[PDB]
RNA sequence: AAUU
DNA sequence: TATAATCGAGCCGGGA
DNA sequence: CTCCCGGCAAATTGT
């Protein structure tokens, strides 16, 4: 199926995305009937909630990366093998 | 807990009533002389919460030692005035009315 | 289509 | 008829005050003063009371009233929130 | 922009829309920035086609 | 580097190319009044003649600069890419060329003057049509582009 | 329903839409208790539907409800949510922000690519909370409350506070934005250089990505607050670290105009 | 100094009175100075005759009069009053039954008066009514886009004075009429007019296939009455077709000269197109009990003949300036008067029913409130009533001559395409092709041409000279566009010997189309080149050399020039700069011949021939709408003999009677170390030293003290907790003293307000209690100086309640106004421009020693980058500099008219004479050619600039004739390696000044519903970080920066409070919370009966209201 | 340009992971009063005051310099989150 | 309505 | 609280 | 086909 950007944009699974685009009443009435759940996959959804977007420093790929200095690494390493 | 999802669904009259803190019985807004809100009108403190933080309408309970008390004289809860942004009222229709989105 | 006209 | 509801008798007084001023303006060829209306209203009325009555008769204005230029700005947008710290 | 493999997490869709959109608009306020002399082919015969596609 | 009025150098070739273009134009009117070419055919031939004379005069401007004035400010700004392009320089030192009516159809009559020589009120007025259409184009188009961009962001944002 | 400055009242259109509803509902209740004929009860019921209709989406069906003696449709719940002026595209996908400012931009040839000229008076406001803490560490003010009072009157500002501000902004970056923000380089990060004067100084090489000239263009300034935001600005958003177009891959920060001319 | 004027064109007529489009229109509408029996039926007069008589008792109109103004002009502005006259009307009430006649003169309210210069004062502020272009009423025929060989006839009346009619010939062959979106066969209407097939068959039969589409048998079977009832049922479904009801509806639509008004211009266009005569402004009549046709048959006849290709029938060009007309101030205002009049008539009939049906006069019957409101509505809230642009005198002159296609009765901005914005050929000589706004309004708002005038019908006419035979007469004919298309019009520069055309071939126009023609074919000739362009465009010398897109900017920017204390006229003028000042009315002139009795800063007293001693007070440092200082200065001395029309005082931005929008500075064109980059400008500190580009600006501050339910606000010197340092400059009453210097934070007017009920917090009670200063009843609300403002206090106005002559709005005890002035020296970030569209912001101010300088030590003023010229193609600025160089040394100024100007040879001659002064002085003083002048000459001859083998003096002169000089860098002393263009240029300081635009905010006011920062500098607003800005942060992947924008720096209340607290404590800012505007979104969706639930990963609800919203 | 910015992009698989490491590290330094730094007294970033050279107050600068030394270890699932926080508060209190 |  | 009054007055694309 | 509803660049200022 080939649809233009507007229709494609309006057809996305995320109803917070679609309702903020255009056709807000239509988007919202069909969403409300279906009992739709927005999973907050994309950016617009997260911007609307004031969340940390899933891109850049917000990607799950880099988000949880830890930093520690060699002293603190060893400080913890002996204590955690110890007991 | 952390917000991972947003659901949107139709609201039953039961649920609309489960939200509501009171029925708005009067078209009144605020009193023309005192400028205080009119009882049972669109701004009533007995429904939507106190205008001033931790202070009831008539001022029997004026500070946070009472939080959760509902003043017997004036009927207003002692809490944050911020709730006037949150607590919903409701109107009980004599005849059901259709929601225009689901019609038009 | 006109509520007044209808009532009349 | 009023967003801020007014007692029927008070509404009666206001309309009377209106009618009177309209008379005063038709004979004086210009807007009457508060004092001129208070005389025209008879006993009990001074200019201060004429003014207070008009203050009471002021209807609120819409927060959505558009400001000049393009329709790209509403009046409520220029009002600070004096309540929240 | 870095002449090197893209980093995981880069918001590529937004960058694609800005990359396509930016000359659209840009070159539609530069036809003034031109002369007034006629030498056909302008972003305003092209852009309708782009929108058509 | 500066710009004075003598820095816009009218090539000697201009007067020749214009006189040449006028004798050419007379043959096309004669081929009209004798009914050899239509009004359609005649107008098309006029535009082509003037397009080619314009190109010629541009090349003359740039050859004269390169050979006889390679450090001329206009030439230097245009060649280095600091400012200016051939078509703009042609309008300073050359002829302005053909201008178009509001409908988009081009005038048969060109603007023979250059900004150094100065235009004629009628030439100036003929030019306003194109300026205005360009100005309206820019204003009504940025919205179409702007709208386009928002669609692309909305469809690709995830 | 708020009292504006002059003691006058300003109120939202929704209050009038609710009032129509409440009036019509109450009248309907009364007509029922009084046993009105069906013609009368029917008229009330259809008027009640219209009142609900204007409340939820005014203008959607039938003539739009207006305040008396105005042609302006009252603004209903649907109108509030949707459109350019709607809740989503106005207060949700974009907002007005704190720690921001604007001024006229001016060229600053002497700047390094990672720098901008930032007016001292602007920086004092944009960094004001940071400045208060520093004014306490240096004995310049007894505490934070006193320091703010000193900045309020312009004749009360002494010269040691300017050195304090220099210490505050050290190594930090600010964001410059020039509208329209057509691509991501409409915003770039610069380390600010405090300047006398009221103009922001922009580096020549970034004028192309911003499409900035000096015919009177203005730019907006923003202060990233957290360690995370500041890290993001200096690494990802710093002008010197974005030299190539994300679109074509060609150099974006490159010689132009006078620079080309001289070389 | 000498003034040398160029040009060979002798202009037979002067420019018309420039504000006549305003002045004459309103005078014509009011006719106040005409005695009532002699008033013509137009304007106010015509409005009265239309509304009356009011039937139902019959109330009839006798005459009106306008009183004198209650307050003079200066007074209205002071007190926030409208400048207006009392309107009265003599009305006679008649009881048609009794015969009774009671007559009284009733007061209808006030009407606003136009000042001498053509503006209005509405509530204290000066306003302009912009003329409106629109489609002229008449009958038009346009081609049908769907079916190529067919056409549509449109009968169009004046706006809101009737419906549009369309006569289409449908593919089925019948002629259809379209009214109020409903269509029917036109035949039905023909029968109602009393036409019978005999008349119609014989009349239009000549057109073979067309007359049969009109023939419908069933319609002829019914008499005009059955046809009238039949039509009414078609147009108004559900309304019972009562015989009196149908006449009433249809009459009101067609024959009522009250509900349907074609123009007077409409009548002429109709009479002229169809070759008929209209008895009135209606399409038909009600005469002798039936309807009698006027328009319809002639319009139907023309339509059939055109479709058939009958000779003499044309389509109408709807953008032709013969079919587009101007609605001037008078006409626009009169329309609102007519509406207000009709509402009052509704009021009359309702009062002729209620109360005593017997005991009524005209005074009890008339309520003027509907009339006062209609006029007050037009002047206050109309889209054509605009705040006057009075930045400089030219600002206002241009505003009054602007033409708008927008407003009530014209396009919308989203509703106008290319055709209207285009420059039509008929704009020649009528509407300026250059001066229009850049941006969304381009082509909708335009400006009247200099020699154009609007006639009584509303069509723009432009003057042309008669040419009979080969002789050019001096008789000028103002022509409409329609009439102009008839003749062959020669160009104004066509060579002349005497009154005879001296060229064998002339350049002329036929229908705007350029054509070459013999002197025998010349019917008329342009009066002047000035007639094609607006006044602003006409102030640009060498306009013939500037690309239009830049000349546009040149025009518009003169509007924004700020009046300078040292303001000067340009050294190269066009010759219009005297007339603009005179018509503007800023300058003061002598009435008759006379002698100057007294000369003061405040006044000039003149002794005339009459013997009478006339005193002219001068406006000194008055604050205009835009805060530029309008101030008049005396130009004559005691005892000076003055003639009629001699200059007395200079207005703002005028020098000895010539328009002074800027200064003449010595400019060098050359890059300078990148301070010149991309249009930035470098200036010498010498400009500030001698106070060039310094302008006075006044800002107005206002404060009210009002009655409250908590008690009175008081304006007082007593302000809680304030030092004597803070109150020092306040007088006894709490008002800042005249002359004090006020800076941001300083108190302007002291004021106290009673503390609200939730009075001092118990925390505040105890704190004050500790210090033994018991808590005060009132709080400090004083008016203070905003950030970035301040100056010297030049005025205070105080208005209380209970003082003679003043009454404020209800509740307001007193109003205080403080006027603060500032002398603004030019600074970095201020914007400069010349008349050719070169504009830039000042990026660097060099000390005089860094400025490039001439060998003789004279430093230049401004350095403009040459990179701005070639792409812009505005070369007039270059020629301006060369002639400006000549003038610098010769000590002279020039008048070079547009398109008939100084040419190169003439500029070269002047330049040679200058070189003699620039050089010969040196050679006689005992100085020879410089070593460095030789080095540059070497390089210049490599450039082909100088001829090799001539003496240095000869070569320097060769360069000087090219407008180039040797220039020494003040830093090095070394020459610039090439000769540089130097000369005098006219440059203006525009109204865009950094001082006004610089803004910054840490935290400040927030909005009520959204809790996001307010907008704009005046509210201490935050910047909008909008959708596209968010995209930028997204594309950078800056997630934490973006989240800050969405929460802590905006509507996250908990977050922003915590973030601020952390910064003042030295901690890092905390992780954000929920944006309040999302909570607003959630509740707004609940109000729509939609349940929005934030859920966790387990699909359990998450409460983002933290228990506050659940019972 | 930030000093050694190219080398820093060398150390990571994704530029955004550098920003995360830098940002988190700068927070550790601020929270513990810099006394957990891996830098040596002559490597400390310096700031020129009116008095003279003082410690660079900017924690993001510190972290980038520290990172370049090589003395910092970054990655995922190196250690329980709570355990790290407590071990650092033990070595360098607040 | 302006500014870019 | 009582004469009698009785029916109003901008162009464009896309989807049912 | 016809009609009916949804769209139609950004930031800023000014009365
Ligand atoms: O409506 C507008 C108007 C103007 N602008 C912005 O201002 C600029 C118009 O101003 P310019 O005419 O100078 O365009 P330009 O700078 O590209 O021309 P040159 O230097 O090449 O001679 C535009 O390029 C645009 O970014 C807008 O964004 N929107
Ligand atoms: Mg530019
Ligand atoms: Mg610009
Ligand atoms: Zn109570």
């Amino acid at each position: 199926l080939l649809m233009g950007v507007t229709k494609s944009a309006l057809s996305t699974k995320s109803w917070l995305s679609a309702a903020s685009f255009q056709n807000t009443t239509h988007v919202l009435t069909e969403a409300a009937i279906a009992g739709k759940k927005d999973e907050l996959i994309g950016l617009k959804e997260n911007v609307i909630l004031g969340r940390l977007i899933p891109a850049g420093t917000g990607s799950d790929f880099v988000r949880f990366t830890q930093v520690v200095d060699q002293k603190t690494l060893k400080a913890i390493e002996e204590a955690r093998k110890e007991a | 807990k952390e917000v991972r999802k947003v659901r949107i669904a139709l609201a039953s009259p039961e649920k609309i009533r489960s939200w509501s803190y009171g029925e708005v019985e009067k078209p009144e807004t605020i009193n023309y002389r005192t400028l205080k809100p009119e009882r049972d009108g669109l701004f009533d403190e007995r429904i939507f919460g106190p205008i001033k933080d931790y202070e009831c309408a008539c001022g029997k309970y004026k500070r946070q030692r009472f939080e959760g008390k509902v003043c017997e004289r004036c009927g207003v809860e002692v809490t944050k005035s911020i709730v006037r942004r949150y607590r919903m009222g409701h109107i009980e229709l004599a005849t059901p009315a259709a929601h225009i989105w689901f019609v038009k | 289509s006109d509520p007044v006209r209808q009532y009349l | 008829a009023r967003t801020i509801r007014i007692p029927v008798h008070m509404v009666e007084t206001i309309n009377k005050l209106s009618r009177t001023a309209r008379q005063l303006q038709q004979e004086l060829g210009r807007e009457p003063t508060y004092e001129e209306i208070a005389e025209a209203m008879g006993p009990g009325w001074d200019a201060k009371r004429v003014e207070e009555t008009l203050k009471i008769a002021q209807e609120p204005v819409s927060l959505e009233t558009p400001i000049g230029d393009e329709k790209d700005s509403f009046y409520g947008d220029f009002i600070p929130d004096e309540h929240l710290p | 922009s870095m002449a090197r493999p893209v980093s995981i997490g880069e918001a590529v869709g937004i960058v694609a829309a800005q990359s396509i959109g930016e000359p659209g608009t840009q070159l539609t306020m530069r036809t003034f920035h031109t002369g007034g002399v006629a030498g056909a082919a302008d972003i305003t015969q092209g852009l309708p086609r782009v929108i058509e596609l | 580097i500066t710009i004075g009025i003598d820095d816009a150098v009218i090539p000697e070739e201009k007067k020749q190319y214009l006189e040449e273009a006028d004798r050419k134009l007379l043959q096309i009117e004669q081929a009209y009044e004798m009914g050899f070419l239509t009004d359609r055919e005649r107008y098309d031939q006029i535009l082509q003649l003037w397009t080619e004379t314009t190109e010629k005069v541009t090349q003359a401007v740039f050859k004269n600069f390169e050979e006889n004035y390679p450090f001329n400010p206009l030439y230097v700004m245009a060649q280095s890419g600091a400012r200016g392009n051939p078509q703009q320089i042609r309008q300073l030192c050359g002829l302005r060329g053909l201008m178009q009516k509001p409908s988009g159809e081009t005038f048969e009559v060109p603007v023979r003057s250059s900004f150094r020589e100065g235009l004629t009120v009628l030439e100036y007025f003929i030019s306003s049509h194109g300026a205005r259409k360009g100005g309206a184009d820019t204003a009504l188009r940025t919205a179409d582009s702007g709208y386009l961009t928002r669609k692309l962001v909305d469809v690709t944002h995830e | 329903m708020v009292q504006v400055d002059g003691g006058r009242f300003a109120t939202s259109d929704l209050n009038d839409l609710y009032r129509r509803l409440i009036n019509r509902n109450n009248r309907l209740k009364k007509l029922l208790a009084q046993g009105a004929p069906e013609i009368i009860i029917r008229n009330e019921k259809r008027m009640l539907q219209e009142a609900v209709d204007a409340l939820l989406d005014n203008g959607r069906r039938g003539a739009p409800v207006t305040n008396p003696g105005s042609d302006r449709p009252l603004r209903s719940l649907t109108d509030i949510l949707s459109g350019k002026q709607g809740r989503f595209r106005q207060n949700l996908l974009g907002k007005r922000v704190d720690y921001s400012g604007r001024s006229v931009i001016v060229v600053g040839p002497q700047l390094k690519l990672h720098q901008c000229g930032l007016p001292k008076r602007m920086a004092l406001e944009l960094f004001k909370p940071f400045l208060l803490k520093k004014m306490e560490e240096k004995g310049i003010a007894p505490n934070v409350k006193a320091a703010r009072r000193m900045l309020e009157r312009q004749r009360d500002i002494k010269d040691e506070v300017w050195d304090a501000l220099e210490e505050v902004i050290h190594g930090k970056v600010v964001l410059l934005n020039r509208a329209p923000t057509l691509h991501r380089l409409g915003i770039q990060a610069f380390q600010p250089v405090l300047v006398e004067g009221q103009s922001i100084q922009l580096h020549p090489l970034v004028c192309e990505a911003f499409n900035a000239d000096f015919d009177g263009d203005q730019m907006a300034v923003h202060v990233p607050l957290s360690s995370f935001a500041q890290a993001e600005a200096r690494i990802q958003m710093l002008s010197a670290h974005n030299l190539l177009s994300p679109a074509s891959g060609e150099p974006l920060a490159k010689p132009s105009r006078d620079i080309i001319l001289g070389l | 100094m000498e003034i040398k004027r160029f040009g060979r064109i002798r202009e037979v007529i002067p420019l018309p009175p420039l504000t006549e489009i305003q002045v004459e229109s309103y005078r014509r509408a009011l006719q106040a100075d005409v005695p009532p029996e002699k008033r013509e039926n137009v304007g106010i007069q015509a409005a009265f005759r239309e509304t009356f008589p009011i039937e139902e008792l019959v109330l009839d109109f006798l005459e009106y009069r306008l009183g004198e103004p209650p307050f003079p002009q200066d007074e209205c502005r002071e007190k926030d009053l409208t400048y207006q006259a009392p309107l009265y009307a003599r009305l006679q009430l008649i009881h048609k039954d009794t015969g009774l006649i009671k007559e009284d003169e009733v007061f209808l309210g006030h009407i606003p008066l136009m000042t001498e210069d053509g503006s209005f004062i509405i509530n204290g502020a000066d306003r302009v009514i912009v003329s409106q272009i629109h489609r002229s009423p008449g009958v038009y025929f346009t081609p049908d886009p769907a079916r190529p060989g067919r056409y549509i006839a449109s009968i169009i009346p004046l706006p809101k004075r009737g419906p549009w009619i369309d006569l289409e010939v449908e593919p089925n062959g019948v002629v259809s009429m379209k009214v109020n979106k409903r269509k029917f066969p036109l035949v039905l209407l023909l029968r109602v007019l009393g036409y019978d097939q005999e008349t119609l068959a014989r009349e239009l039969g000549a057109y073979g296939e067309l007359v049969q589409g009109l023939m419908d048998e069933s319609v002829f079977a019914m008499r005009p009455e059955e046809a009238l009832i039949r039509l009414f049922t078609l147009l108004r479904p559900g309304d019972p077709p009562k015989r009196d009801k149908a006449v009433a509806y249809v009459y009101g639509l067609i024959a009522d000269p009250r509900r349907y008004d074609l123009g007077e211009a409409g009548r002429y266009k109709a009479e002229e197109k169809l070759g008929i005569r209209l008895s009135g402004r209606t399409l038909a009549r009600f005469e002798d009990g039936e309807f009698k046709d006027e328009v319809f048959l002639p319009t139907l006849r023309y339509l059939f003949a055109l479709t058939a290709g009958v000779p003499g029938h044309e389509v109408d060009d709807i953008d032709h300036l013969g079919n587009r007309r101007i609605r001037t101030v008078g006409e626009l205002m009169t329309d609102q008067f007519r509406v207000g009049l009709a509402r009052l008539a509704r009021g009359v009939r309702e009062r002729m029913l209620m109360g005593s049906e017997d005991s009524l006069t005209p005074a009890k019957l008339v309520n003027s409130r509907p009339l006062e409101a209609a006029i007050r509505e037009f002047f206050s809230r109309s889209q054509l009533s605009q705040f006057k642009d009075e930045t400089n005198p030219l600002s206002s002159l241009r505003h009054k001559r602007r033409i708008s296609a927008l407003g009530p009765g014209g396009l919308t901005r989203e509703r106008a395409g290319f055709d209207v914005r285009d420059v039509h050929r008929t704009h020649y000589g009528r509407i300026c092709p250059v001066e229009t706004p850049e941006g969304a309004n381009i082509g909708l708002i335009t400006s009247l041409a200099a020699y154009a005038r609007v006639d009584e019908l509303g069509f723009i006419r432009t003057p042309y000279r008669r040419v009979v035979g080969g002789v050019v007469t001096d008789e000028v004919v103002y022509m409409t566009a329609t009439e102009e298309d008839r003749y062959t019009i020669a160009q104004a520069n066509t060579p002349l010997e005497g009154n005879r055309i001296a060229a064998e071939r002339v350049v002329a126009r036929r229908k705007g189309e350029p054509v070459i023609v013999s002197p025998e074919e010349v019917e008329f000739m342009d009066v002047s080149p000035k007639q094609v362009f607006s006044v602003n465009t006409n102030l640009i010398p060498f306009l013939e050399h500037d690309d239009a897109n830049r000349a546009l900017m040149g025009s518009n920017m003169q509007t924004q020039a700020v009046p300078l204390i040292r303001a000067q006229a340009p050294v190269v003028m066009t010759g219009l700069e005297e007339r603009v000042v005179r018509d503007s009315l800023a300058a003061l002139y002598a009435e008759e011949d006379g002698e100057v009795a007294k000369v003061d800063g405040n006044r000039i007293v003149v002794r005339y021939e009459d013997g009478r001693l006339v005193e002219y007070p001068l406006r000194r440092f008055y604050r205009s709408n835009q805060g530029t200082a309008l101030d008049q200065r005396p130009r004559v001395v005691v005892g000076q003999r003055v003639r009629k029309g001699d200059l007395l005082a200079d207005g703002p931005a005028s020098e000895n009677g010539f328009l002074a929008l800027g200064q003449n500075v010595l400019v060098a064109i050359m890059p300078f170390d990148g301070y010149n980059f991309e249009d930035a400008i470098v200036i010498s500190e010498e400009l500030l030293k001698r106070d060039f580009y310094t302008s006075i600006h006044i800002e107005r501050y206002e404060i009210e003290a009002r009655d409250t339910k908590l008690g009175p606000e008081r304006i007082t010197r007593d302000i809680p907790h304030l030092s004597e340092a803070a109150l020092r400059d306040l007088d006894e009453e709490g008002v800042v003293r005249i002359g004090a210097e006020v800076k941001p934070g300083d108190i302007l007017v002291g004021r106290t307000s009673f503390k609200g009920e939730s009075e001092p917090t118990p925390e505040e009670r105890l704190l004050r209690s500790i210090f033994g200063e018991k808590a005060r009843d009132v709080k400090d609300t004083s008016l203070r100086v905003p950030p970035g403002e301040g100056g010297i206090v030049v005025r205070t106005v105080r208005l209380r309640r209970g003082d003679p002559g003043v009454e404020l709005k209800p509740g307001v005890r007193e109003v205080v106004r403080v006027y603060v002035a500032q002398k603004r020296k030019l600074q970095v970030g201020d914007k400069l421009a010349n008349r050719h569209g070169n504009k830039g912001v000042v990026a660097k101010i060099l000390p005089v020693e860094d400025m490039p300088h001439l060998p003789d030590g004279t430093p230049v003023d401004v350095i403009l980058n040459p990179l701005g010229v070639p792409s812009r193609m505005n070369l007039g600025q270059i020629l301006e500099t060369h002639l400006g160089l000549a003038g610098y040394f010769l000590g002279q100024r020039y008048i070079s008219p547009i398109f008939d100007g100084a040419k190169e040879p003439e500029i070269k001659e002047l330049l040679a004479q200058a070189f003699e002064v620039y050089f010969g002085k040196r050679k006689g003083e005992g100085f020879g050619v410089d070593k460095r002048e030789v080095e540059v000459l070497r390089r210049a001859e490599k450039l082909g600039l100088v001829t090799p083998g001539k003496t240095p003096e000869e070569q320097l002169k060769e360069l000087f004739l090219q407008g180039k000089v040797v220039l020494y860098d003040g830093r090095t002393g070394e020459p610039i390696e090439g000769p540089i263009v130097v000369g005098q240029m006219f440059i203006m300081k525009l109204y865009h000044m950094v001082e006004d635009k610089m803004h910054a905010r840490s935290t400040g006011p927030y909005s009520l519903i959204t809790q996001q920062p307010l907008g704009g500098k005046a509210q201490f607003g935050g910047q909008r970080f909008g959708e596209m800005e968010v995209w930028a942060l997204e594309a950078y992947g800056a997630a934490h920066t973006l989240q800050e924008m969405l929460t802590l720096k905006s509507d996250d209340i908990e977050g922003r409070n915590a973030a601020y607290e952390a910064i003042i404590k030295g901690e890092d800012v905390p992780e954000p919370s929920v944006p309040e505007s999302f909570r607003v979104l959630v509740k707004e969706l609940q109000a729509l009966a939609l349940d929005v639930q934030t859920l966790d990963e387990k699909d359990n609800p998450v409460d983002i209201f933290e228990g506050l919203a659940s019972k | 340009a930030e000093p050694g910015i190219d080398k820093l992009f060398g150390m990571v698989d994704s530029k955004y992971r550098l920003t995360v490491v830098v940002a988190k590290r700068a927070q550790q330094l601020l929270r513990h009063g810099f006394k957990n730094t891996v830098l040596e007294p002559e490597e400390r970033p310096k700031m020129q005051t009116l008095e003279g050279l003082f410690d660079d107050p900017n924690a993001v600068t510190w972290a980038m310099k520290e990172l370049l030394t090589g003395r910092l270890v970054f990655g995922e699932n190196l250690v329980p989150e709570d355990r790290l926080q407590k071990e650092m508060e033990r070595l360098y209190p607040v």
